[PDB]
């Protein structure tokens, strides 16, 4: 599912600027 | 047509009044922009309470004014560290913007000052914490809830863009919720006065517009792209473009393809396809009718823009608040010293602060 894909990305926490 | 006579006249009058408001607001901004305020308090006016945030951006501390008892959020930057990280211009510009703007969803700089070691920005304490926390906790916002927040961002960007300010740092991590449930925008380190184009690669991967990824000169339309990302993430619980590695996120962003959860309304999907439009000649907020293409879209048909601005709409969510010093909507961090050296550091660099 897309939610499961989101969890799999490992980018569910706070995201830093580049 | 879509509007009868009364509705068209009312909408036209509303749009003209916005122009009139923005012209006055630009006049007020430019006076403060040209003559910034400096040195309006000092450190021993405040008790240090707790660290609210810490990172590459320095530190933000909850402090209490000793004589009024008012709480504030004090951003502390180490002057030597700012110079080392090559952030002098961004630091000066952030404070200059904050002391010059005025809008109900932009955090208020109440005092600023510096000493031998550090720079200090004393801002209103926004006790509800980051939208990010509430979004991950609740999972996703219902469309009316998302819309309430989105409307405030639309108005704030309409204001900032009229001042020729591009924002460039939109994401749930950078939006705070106040005691009335309304949004506060706080971070202006990437904001820039830009009447035309600018070129810097800056932002957060999930929120980067395609023209930034592709190393183009770009304009304020990147903020309308980011609004699309934000609305999507608020309503879905995850952003439109994500992957294990930033390069894979960038491939998705530039592809021109975006896919939606089945619970998104058709009105929402139509708005998002027009904001998340790779083709700049077609992106809402970048066309002849400007912000009005967004404000007049069907998904915002129930939005009373003036009532949002006046903060007369009941918020969908009021964060828990047990007193003026409550920090329960923020994380806990290791408490570090606020060291002030006997010697002044980097005085020349920060004369303007
Ligand atoms: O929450 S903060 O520490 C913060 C900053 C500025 C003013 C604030 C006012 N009240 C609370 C927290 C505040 N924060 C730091 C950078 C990350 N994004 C959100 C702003």
């Amino acid at each position: 599912t897309x939610y499961a894909d989101f969890i799999a990305s490992g980018r569910t926490g706070r995201r830093n600027a580049i | 047509g879509h509007m009868g006579n009364a509705a068209a006249a009312k909408k036209g009058s509303e749009q003209e009044s916005v122009k009139e408001f923005l012209a006055k607001a630009k006049e007020e901004f430019l006076k403060k922009w040209e003559s910034p305020s400096q040195n309006t308090a000092q450190l021993d006016h405040f008790d240090r309470i707790k660290t609210l945030g810490t990172g590459s951006f320095g530190r933000v501390m909850l402090v209490k004014h000793k004589e009024t008892g008012n709480h504030y959020a004090m951003k502390i930057l180490d002057k030597q560290k700012v110079v080392k990280l090559k952030q002098i211009e961004h630091t000066l510009n952030e404070k200059r913007i904050l002391q010059a703007v005025n809008f109900p969803f932009l955090v208020k700089l109440e005092f600023s000052f510096k000493d031998n070691s550090n720079l200090y920005m004393v801002m209103e304490y926004v006790p509800g914490g980051e939208m990010f926390s509430h979004l991950r906790r609740i999972g996703r916002f219902s469309e009316p809830h998302a819309r309430f927040y989105a409307a405030q961002i639309v108005l704030t960007f309409e204001y900032l863009h009229s001042l020729d300010l591009i924002y460039r740092d939109l994401k749930p991590e950078n939006l705070l919720i106040d005691q009335q449930g309304y949004i506060q925008v706080t971070d202006f380190g990437f904001a820039k006065r830009v009447k035309g184009r600018t070129w810097t690669l800056c932002g957060t991967p999930e929120y980067l517009a395609p023209e930034i990824i592709l190393s183009k000169g770009y304009n304020k339309a990147v903020d309308w792209w980011a609004l699309g990302v934000l609305i999507y993430e608020m309503a879905a619980g995850y952003p439109p473009f994500f992957a294990d590695q930033p390069i894979q996120i960038y491939e998705k962003i530039v592809s021109g393809k975006v896919r939606f959860p089945s619970h998104f309304s058709s009105d929402l999907k139509d708005l998002l396809r027009n904001l998340l439009q790779v083709d700049l000649t077609k992106r809402f907020g970048n066309l002849k009718n400007g912000v009005n293409d967004i404000k007049n879209h069907k998904w915002f048909a129930t939005t009373d823009w003036i009532a949002i601005y006046q903060r007369k709409v009941e918020a969908p969510f009021i964060p828990k608040f047990k007193g003026p010093g409550d920090t329960s909507n923020f994380d806990d961090y290791e408490e570090e010293e606020i060291r002030v050296s006997i010697n002044e550091k980097c005085g020349k660099e920060f004369t303007e602060f």
